[PDB]
């Protein structure tokens, strides 16, 4: 309770992640995202990068859960800019919000590495809802827009970080495996959104961006489950 | 040389990349050979016919029918 159905059409993973032509089956990629056989480098550790990967079609699931496995790797104790996980009405292939479009209709879960407001509260994981009219407040790390958040250093961890994001009965729950160990099921609570309203149909997505400082933002897998 | 039942289990095992002894739609997409829409049609068909509990996975018995 509830039961999960794996949804291949809204998922990707290795070890044959890309097709013979380097495309990701069922997903569109844009900007400087680089797909490969065992991961997508959504944005590489170069200056001023943007990249994204979005499902080609909308999903229509009443309740759902995504498990996203990733690394954010950089030479410095401080990195930028971060990675975003999305469920939104429209594809946001390119834009200023962690590589994706602003003014989305849905939810973004932002893994924000860089402390733009100097509040000494990064890296942070920030959940921001939007109806299509709100501009992401990048300068303040979306602080006044955040439905819920946690502080979690997802950078430079020895094992892949995992985010399990569950939309169930109008609530959104984010659990995080911090990647300190190779135990892939070691999740800890991050944040929960009550009265979470999202579109009935929408694309899933992942995106990343860099600035003057730059990490490699790598996604090893994005696994989507329908909950019934 | 491998028998019919042996090549079938070999095909199943060779495409079970995560080792969970089940095939999912992504694994099945690698086990053909086309457009993504044709691929979807084929995979949806296999799941419809094989996946008895509708969890998105098929075991060897279901695959082998
Ligand atoms: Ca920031
Ligand atoms: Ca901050
Ligand atoms: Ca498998
Ligand atoms: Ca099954």
């Amino acid at each position: 309770l509830p039961h999960r159905r794996f949804e291949y059409k809204y998922s990707f993973k290795g070890p044959h992640l890309v097709q013979s032509d380097g495309t990701v089956p069922f997903w569109a990629h844009a900007g400087n995202a680089i797909p490969s056989s065992d991961q997508i480098r959504v944005a590489p550790s170069l200056k001023s990068q943007r990249g994204s990967v979005w499902t080609k079609t909308k999903a229509a699931f009443e309740n759902w859960e995504v498990e996203v496995t990733f690394r954010v790797t950089g030479r410095g104790r401080i990195g930028a800019d971060g990675l975003a996980i999305w469920y939104a009405e429209n594809q946001g292939l390119e834009g200023p919000v962690f590589g994706s479009a602003d003014l989305w209709n849905g939810v973004g879960i932002f893994f924000d590495s860089f402390d733009n407001d100097g509040k000494k509260n990064n890296p942070a994981i920030v959940i921001i809802g939007n109806n299509g009219q709100i501009h992401y407040d990048h300068q303040n790390d979306g602080a006044s827009q955040a439905l819920a958040s946690c502080q979690r250093d997802f950078r430079n961890k020895p094992y892949p970080v995992r985010a399990k994001i569950t939309y169930y009965q109008n609530t959104l729950t984010v659990m995080i495996n911090n990647g300190f160990t190779p135990d892939k099921n070691d999740y800890e609570f991050c944040a929960k959104v009550e009265n979470m309203i999202i579109p009935a149909q929408g694309h899933f997505g992942i995106s990343a961006a860099t600035g003057g400082l730059a990490d490699d933002h790598d996604v090893l897998s994005f696994l989507t489950f329908q909950l019934t | 040389e491998m028998s019919p039942q042996e090549l079938q289990l070999h095909y199943f095992k060779m495409h079970d990349y995560d080792g969970n002894n089940l095939l999912d739609g992504l694994e099945l997409s690698t086990a053909i050979t086309m457009s993504e829409d044709e691929l979807i049609n084929i995979i949806d068909g296999v799941l419809r016919d094989d996946d008895k509990n509708n969890d998105g996975y098929i075991d060897y018995a279901e695959f082998a029918k």
